[PDB]
């Protein structure tokens, strides 16, 4: 009779309605981390680590999920930090308000093609309103754009100071590594960037290295920890022992042959840190090994050795500081060269106090001045903390430098686009009009958060936030409302030209455009199946 | 990880707070409001709900289906009893009040999960409902001729509506005109007790019939009740409240005998007290006699020997219908029988429906009551006929007192949201997201007559809103036809205060549910 | 979800919700037709002369083979709540009409059939059952076309044995076929009312004795009872008896309240001994004063009574039951009298051949009444080789006893053996194009499902049902249609009424009634609400 599967089935309205369900229980979560009047969360593991944030990306991926439309929700948030780095708490609210609203008309019995292709028209719409309303290019604002974007990002993390001490840290860190690229692309790699932690001072004594911040030791307790005018030896081979590879082996014939052999594993070890040492190299790091018998040559000759650095910090000097990444020997059959014209450069390698560690400081590199930031804070929870919004934060300056346009934080754009598609449905709509009609009450959602959080009137401010946006649409006077957005912290709605709450054009285009594609995914489990688990067969 | 006290709380309890426990008790509402909604409109189908002794019960009544859930939810349990009180004020609104409630919750649950303190909502649903039951009053026709065939024909089309999404099709004429003639043979109390429903497996619905006297289900007789025939053309009832049985003992009478002389004599008194009130009960012209106390076979055979036909062990919910039918009274004491209390009909037999007998009564014209046999092919299917039965008949009874009528459908419910719509934009505040979502709850009755059987609703209802803001108020959903029509006109008609009983009913369980902050459960169940 | 909130609080409405069952769907339409078809296939080989019979095992091991559908469906432990509602289709035909018990079941899992490809095309289920109430009206009106007989009661019973035959024609009392047949038309026409037109069923005695064999099941006018005569030295033939009935006990009369009677002197003990010597002699020369030699008496004998009733030669029966008695009375023409003082000449009884039959090695000695005068009550005495064929008898004979009831209450006949459902199918044919409008596919559904019944019985007698069943509806339309059916030796033609296949008009008016209002509530359901497991 039925179908004679062993798992479960379930038809009609009942997915259909449990789909809505997983995507609230997921922006039910977050709706308490949005905004500058936004607070953080705890997420205690089963072996006792506690990690407070309020990022919308590390929330979800530590959270455990079931259901097979939060595990969407859920991988929606860590595709925002690739694509963009903040834009990973506004994705999940409006991508289940997306399918709040089309749950709504599809028990009016209306068809969810007609949804999802009302959504599409809806969405390339507001990326065409988006690109044909900003105010202004990077050129008339200068470095105001750059801090005012930077300080944006932070209101909703623990960095929110009313100074501008974080502000100017995270502009003067990406204006440091400009790095060029072919058909004029001027690059701002944010991942070289060796963001550290350190349980010290308060948070307004994070030092901003403007060179590179190495997290490892000396090792030996001889070598001079401070070197003035140094050249680094950027070099990835492990100083230790001669040992034979697997098809050699020693098999000596006389008893007086027996301990050159054992003295040549040495000697041509030393060999090769006699030829690097003498074209005057003074700091060697080094990603594979250096034992305690190559040791005694840098105390001797009083250089600098680091031992088992990361591969990924290696590359962040050897660039900045001209030298040359060396794994062997090479340069046409030569004995032992190692073209000592390509060692690297550095003003003073020093190894200073970070709170009972020790920390090598590398002072800006003679090639490339770039720059890395040591991070101060309480504990080392507020330390992950600081990590994550220092990381959003560099990813802010760095999309706005790449693509030089911004638009309105704070509510701004979500009140413009809800008032415009009402009019653009009412154009060219005849069946899919309320699908777009409803895109738009969607995207209300955004500047609803920010008065539930700051608790401040809620059916008024955004009625009054909205009051703004529709005269500038259809009063053609320039009255130049477009910029109207919330003051959280006074409860009225104020000007964000001129109060300095800018947000990257692809923080919210991208956004859009992720939230709409989530949304048709989860529009079309009208038919669901789900086995029994296969595990003890 | 928080709370660790030495002393707890109050023992272990579970209390919710704020803004997630109001949105919890609106979805609760949306489901139980789904075993309704279902039912609604002649399209509508039934449901069936089988308890935990394997007893099923099949019907599509909302107090009947919501009594049989077991909800244990605090706040679903509101939407049950404004269908209890539906059932005991109206009749048959009952689907329609746990549906409009729950769309009342529902088109708030977006304003009540940002900001929007309840008091602001309390005061607008209390602001639309006392001016939507005011718009019905100054609406519903009436006529100023009553007391003539004008007024039937009135009674008649509120019971076909309210006969309308039963188990009923094409039996809506025959069924219906049944009702409107058993309320206008009761009295001036309008008393459900003055009218028997009784079931008879076996037979059609066309084969069931309203009898103009009464009828009972011929209970347990003893030997001489093959005799007796139930053939009287003029018989008279002697409704009794006495024993006749030999062993009539007052349970504290110690005969102590002395002689075998007086032995005997105490044995012929028995005998002679027993005979004595059937003597009383004969010479009278009393042929039938009902009795609620049992008759022994002494009594049995002396009727049987005299031509008199007797039935004991009546129920009292009988004998009171069988003394407004003959218009006789029930004497205890058989020595005051005289032609004042005993009754009168013409036809009285002991017919076969149904295989088993039924002593029916007939043709007395001073009859202040009736009995409406049902045939039914199964049992739950005249426990359903029953229930369908009690609501048009509830309509129909509230219906004489006031007989101010609507038009049926979503006529009303449509143009209650027109009203509503144009006064919310006359008042500024936050009360125009407010009233207006009031109006764009109440569109959701010509919502469940179109989505129980496709209709495409979504353009229907762009009809009704033109049709109403133009032209005529009583436009709803036709059935038959995919179209809008004027109900007023195709005589789908219901009383006004159905609808006031509804707006008023959903309106209090709304703001009931809005207004509950904390929710605290103690956990000893035992 | 279920069982859980999104904001983490557990979602609980209805008390055990995890081991519930709910379906709403579109399954929950095709789970009632999948258990109502399973029901009717079951029923469909026990139909006409040809069906198989079933053999049903009760829960205390007892074994009943049964033909019937009243009984099938009745003995059954089915704990299904729609194959529930065909068990009470077919005992509202058994306590109605009680001749299609089995056809009824088999006709509402044919309209559920057909209502499953209705589904599929995208119908409204109360649009399929709005569409049977306009197609169910055609075939009660086409039915009542040819309907004639010509019954007096006096000596044209020929209609009544043939209409008895069509009943019995389908069970197990086929070997006697013309003798059982005429015991259930004269059963009836000596208790039945012709004034009223009612008959009781309660004069009509059925008991069951083994032994002997099905020819010699005769039918008794008067009543059979366990005699139990408390002298073993009683004769056991009555010539003339006139037959004293009483209700009293043969005893000094005891009072129904606490007495206490005191004795306080040895005058007053030697007065006990004369009142009880006195009173057995008053209530034995009270009888014999009235010239009865019979008594009937529903309480026990004493001792000193039991010799006293061998002196004046006075046989009597002992311990007789509540409705027996009843039956003595009418068939003799007597009354029962309450005390032995109220015994007359006008209140006794009269019979013929009173006498008790041993039968075989047992110990019974039923009572046989030969002759009478004018009595009112029968008494049918089956009798078989087991205890089997004795129970399927009794209920094979009471749906002859039924036939000639509702002959009695509508005088209309129509002809079986699939005859009136191939008429009755072209009749909704032709109104299905007038008008096709919305019903025309919900009429056609009806008139397939007619034609279930028809070749049901083609299929058990070995033909086939597609081949037979399209000659005879095409010879109905060619020409006027007659009562054209079949049969299972196939008697030479076709013809009904050549045949003598009689059926009575409201057993087939009621097949129809019924089978679509069942079907109009396992169609207007979409929703199950039953619980999950036991405890
Ligand atoms: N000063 C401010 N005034 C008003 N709104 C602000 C201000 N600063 C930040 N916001 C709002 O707070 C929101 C924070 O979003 P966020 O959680 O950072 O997104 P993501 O998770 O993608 O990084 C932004 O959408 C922005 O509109
Ligand atoms: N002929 C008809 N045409 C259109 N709609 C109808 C017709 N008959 C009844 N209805 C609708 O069916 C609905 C039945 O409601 P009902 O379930 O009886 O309410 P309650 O449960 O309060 O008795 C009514 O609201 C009415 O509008
Ligand atoms: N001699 C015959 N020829 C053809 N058909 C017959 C003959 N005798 C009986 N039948 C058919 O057999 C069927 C038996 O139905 P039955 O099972 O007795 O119904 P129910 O269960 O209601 O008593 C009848 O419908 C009748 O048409
Ligand atoms: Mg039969």
């Amino acid at each position: 009779g039925p179908l004679s599967v062993f798992g479960d089935r379930s038809t009609g309205e009942t997915i259909r309605s449990q789909n809505v369900m997983a995507a609230a229980s997921i922006a039910n979560i977050v709706k308490s981390s949005l905004g500058p009047v936004g607070l953080d969360k705890m997420l205690v593991d089963d072996i006792g680590d506690v990690t407070i944030t309020n990022d919308g990306a590390t929330i979800l991926k530590l959270l455990e999920v079931e259901h097979p439309a939060a595990k969407v929700l859920c991988e929606l948030a860590d595709l925002q930090d690739k694509e963009v780095g903040d834009g990973t708490t506004s994705v999940v609210i409006i991508a289940a308000e997306l399918l709040k609203n089309a749950d709504e008309l599809v028990k009016q019995k209306i068809h969810p093609t007609s949804v999802i292709s009302g959504y599409r028209l809806a969405c390339k719409e507001a990326v065409r309103y988006i690109n044909e309303n900003l105010i202004v290019n990077t050129d008339e604002l200068g470095r105001d754009c750059l801090i005012n974007a930077a300080k944006t990002s932070m209101s909703s993390k623990i960095i929110g100071i009313n100074g501008d001490f974080f502000a100017n840290m995270v502009v003067d860190a990406v204006l440091a590594i400009k790095y060029t690229d072919i058909r004029g692309q001027p690059r701002y790699p944010v991942n070289s960037v060796n963001i550290l932690k350190a349980h010290g001072r308060s948070q307004m004594e994070s030092m901003l290295i403007s060179g590179y911040a190495l997290n490892c030791v000396v090792g030996s307790q001889g070598m001079p920890k401070r070197i003035v005018n140094a050249k680094i030896a950027c070099l990835d081979f492990s100083l230790q022992k001669t040992k034979m590879k697997l098809g050699v082996q020693v098999v000596i014939t006389d008893p007086e042959k027996l301990d050159q052999i054992r003295q040549r594993e040495s000697d041509i070890t030393k060999e090769r840190i006699q030829k690097i040492l003498a074209t005057g190299a003074n700091v060697i790091l080094t990603t594979g090994g250096i034992d305690d018998m190559c040791l005694k040559y840098f105390v001797e000759a009083g250089a600098m050795a680091v031992r088992r650095v990361l591969k990924r910090d290696l590359k962040r000097i050897a660039k900045a500081s001209g030298a040359t990444i060396l794994s062997t020997l090479a340069n046409l059959e030569g004995e032992e060269t190692f073209e000592a014209a390509m060692l690297g450069q550095a003003e003073e390698v020093v190894q200073e106090r970070i709170c009972d560690d020790e920390l090598i400081l590398i002072k800006n590199t003679k090639a490339r001045t770039s720059a890395s930031i040591i991070l101060r804070g309480a504990n080392d929870f507020m330390c992950d903390e600081m990590e994550r919004s220092l990381h959003d934060a560099l990813c802010v300056v760095k999309r706005v430098l790449e693509s030089k346009s911004v638009v309105p934080g704070g509510g701004a754009v979500e009140a413009a686009l809800s008032i415009y598609l009402e009019n653009y449905a009412t154009s060219m709509g005849s069946r899919e009009q309320l699908a777009i009609a409803e895109f738009a009450r969607s995207l209300l959602v955004i500047p609803n958060t920010l008065a539930v959080n700051a608790a401040q009137d809620s059916t008024d401010l955004v009625a009054k936030l909205r009051a703004f946006h529709n005269e500038a649409q259809v009063n053609p006077e320039r009255k130049n409302l477009k910029w109207i957005g919330l003051d959280l912290s006074n409860g009225k709605p104020r000007d964000n030209k001129q109060a300095g709450v800018f947000e990257p054009t692809i923080v919210k285009v991208k956004s859009l455009k992720f939230a709409t594609e989530a949304a048709i995914t989860i529009l079309r489990i009208d038919d669901l199946i789900k086995l029994h688990p296969e595990s003890k067969d | 990880m928080m709370p660790t006290p030495v002393i707890l709380l109050k023992e272990g309890t579970d209390s919710s707070q704020g803004i997630p426990q109001l949105v919890s008790n609106i979805s609760a509402c949306q489901v139980i409001a789904e075993a309704v909604r279902t039912t609604l409109g002649p399209r509508g189908m039934d449901k069936l709900i089988v308890d935990g002794r394997g007893k099923a019960t099949i019907s599509n009544d909302g107090a009947t289906i919501l009594k049989l859930l077991d909800v244990v939810h605090p706040a679903a349990k509101t939407l049950v009893d404004i269908a209890k009180s539906q059932d005991a004020e109206v009749g048959d609104g009952t689907t329609s009040v746990t549906l409009l409630a729950a769309e009342f919750l529902k088109q708030v649950k977006p304003y009540v999960e940002e900001g929007l303190h309840p008091q602001i909502i309390i005061r607008a649903f209390r602001t639309a409902t006392q001016l939507a039951v005011n718009k019905i009053k100054e609406i519903a026709v009436t006529v100023k001729k009553a007391d003539k065939v004008e007024q039937r024909k009135l009674l008649e089309k509120c019971a076909m509506t309210a006969l309308s999404s039963k188990l009923i099709s094409q039996q809506k004429a025959f069924f219906a005109k049944m009702v409107v003639d058993a309320v206008m043979m009761l009295d001036d109390l309008l008393q459900l007790k003055m009218i028997g429903i009784k079931k008879v497996q076996g037979g059609a619905l066309e084969d069931s019939q309203l009898v103009a006297g009464v009828a009972f289900k011929k209970t347990f007789s003893y030997a001489g009740f093959e005799m007796q025939p139930k053939k009287y053309h003029n018989p008279k009832i002697a409704l009794l409240n006495v024993e006749l049985e030999l062993k009539a003992e007052k349970d504290n009478a110690e005969i102590r005998v002395h002689t075998v002389e007086d032995y005997q004599a105490i044995v012929d008194a028995e005998w002679n007290i027993l005979y004595d009130k059937l003597e009383k009960i004969h010479h009278s012209g009393a042929k039938v006699v009902s009795s609620k106390l049992p008759i022994g076979d002494v009594a049995t055979q002396y009727f049987a020997d005299r031509d008199m036909f007797c039935a004991g062990r009546v129920p009292e919910e009988d004998l009171k219908r069988t003394m407004m039918a003959c218009g006789g009274s029930i004497q205890t004491s058989v020595n005051a029988l005289s032609a004042d209390v005993l009754g009168r009909c013409q036809v009285f037999e002991e017919t076969q429906i149904g295989g088993e007998r039924y002593n029916f009564f007939t043709g007395c014209p001073k009859a202040k009551t009736c009995t409406f046999i049902l045939r039914g092919g199964a049992e739950q299917f005249m426990e359903e006929t029953e229930r369908s039965l009690h609501d048009a008949i509830m309509i129909v009874r509230r219906a004489i007192k006031n007989d101010s009528v609507v038009a049926g459908g979503g006529a009303i419910e449509m143009e209650l949201s027109k009203y509503l719509r144009d006064y919310s934009r006359t008042i500024p505040g936050k009360q125009q997201l407010l009233i207006g979502a009031y109006a764009k709850a109440l569109e959701i009755i010509p919502r469940q007559l179109c989505d129980n059987a496709g209709f495409d609703a979504t353009n229907i209802l762009n009809k009704l809103r033109a049709r109403h803001a133009q032209g005529g108020t009583w436009y709803g959903v036709d059935i038959n036809n995919e179209d809008i029509a004027d109900n007023f006109e195709a005589f789908v008609w219901e009383p006004a205060m159905v609808r006031i009983n509804a707006l008023t009913a959903a309106s209090e369980a709304a703001c009931l549910i809005v207004s509950v902050d904390e929710t605290i459960k103690n956990p000893r169940s035992t | 979800t279920l069982a859980f909130d999104e904001y983490g609080r557990p979602f609980l409405i209805i008390k055990d919700q995890d081991r519930k069952s709910r379906l709403m769907g579109l399954e929950a339409l095709k789970s009632h037709i999948m258990a109502a078809k399973a029901v009717a296939n079951t029923m469909r080989t026990s139909l006409g002369p040809n069906g198989l019979d079933k053999m049903m095992v009760d829960k205390d091991g007892d074994v009943t083979v049964t033909n019937d559908g009243a009984t099938i469906l009745s003995m059954m432990d089915v704990d299904h709540q729609i194959a529930k509602l065909m068990v009470e289709l077919s005992k509202s035909q058994d306590d109605e009409i009680g001749d299609g018990t089995t056809g009824v079941v088999v006709l509402a899992g044919a309209l559920l059939e057909e209502a499953e490809q209705l589904l599929d095309r995208g119908i409204h289920p109360i649009r399929i059952a709005d569409g049977y109430e306009q197609a169910a009206r055609v075939a009660i009106e086409h039915l009542d076309k040819i309907s004639d007989s010509v019954l007096v009661d006096i000596k044209d019973t020929e209609p009544l044995i043939q209409t008895a035959k069509t009943t019995l024609g389908s069970k197990v009392v086929n070997s006697c076929h013309r003798q059982m047949a005429e015991i259930a038309v004269n059963a009836v026409l000596t208790v039945a009312d012709m004034e009223r037109r009612d008959v009781d069923f309660e004069l009509i005695k059925v008991e069951g004795k083994v032994g002997g064999r099905l020819e010699d099941t005769k039918l008794i006018k008067g009543v059979i009872v366990d005699k139990d005569f408390s002298h073993p030295q009683m004769p056991k033939k009555v010539e003339d008896a006139k037959i004293a009935i009483l209700t009293c006990p043969f005893e000094p009369p005891k009072p129904k309240t606490k007495h206490k009677l005191d004795v306080t002197s040895v005058e007053d003990y030697k007065a006990l001994q004369k009142y009880e010597k006195e009173k057995f002699e008053e209530m034995i020369q009270q009888i014999k004063e009235t010239g009865a030699n019979l008594a009937i008496c529903q309480w026990g004998f004493d001792d000193e009574a039991n010799h006293l009733l061998l002196q004046n030669n006075l046989p009597a029966v002992r311990w007789v039951g509540g409705p027996e008695i009843e039956l003595i009375a009418i068939a003799t023409g007597g009354r029962i009298v309450p005390r032995f003082s109220e015994l007359t000449a006008e209140k006794l009884g009269f019979a013929g051949l009173v006498q008790e039959i041993s039968f075989g090695t047992t110990k019974d000695k039923m009572l046989v009444i030969e002759q009478c005068k004018n009595s009112r009550a029968v008494t049918i005495f089956i009798r078989g080789g087991n205890k089997m064929i004795i129970e399927e008898a009794k209920r094979s004979l009471h749906d002859a006893l039924c036939v000639i009831r509702n002959l009695i209450r509508d005088n209309r006949v129509v002809y079986g053996g699939g005859a009136a459902e191939i008429s009755c199918a072209l009749a909704v044919s032709q109104e299905a194009d007038k008008c096709p409008t919305l019903e025309q596919y919900a009429m056609r559904a009806f008139a397939d499902a007619l034609e279930v019944i028809p070749m049901a019985l083609s299929e058990n007698s070995g033909m086939n049902p597609i081949q037979t069943m399209t000659e005879v509806r095409a010879r109905q339309v060619k020409e006027m249609n007659p009562a054209l059916g079949i049969d299972c030796l196939h008697k030479g033609t076709n013809d009904m009424k050549q045949q003598h296949v009689i059926e009575t008009l409201i057993g087939k008016k009621q097949q129809i009634s019924l089978a679509t209002q069942m079907v109009r509530m396992i169609l207007k359901i979409d929703d199950i609400r039953k619980p999950g497991e036991s405890e």
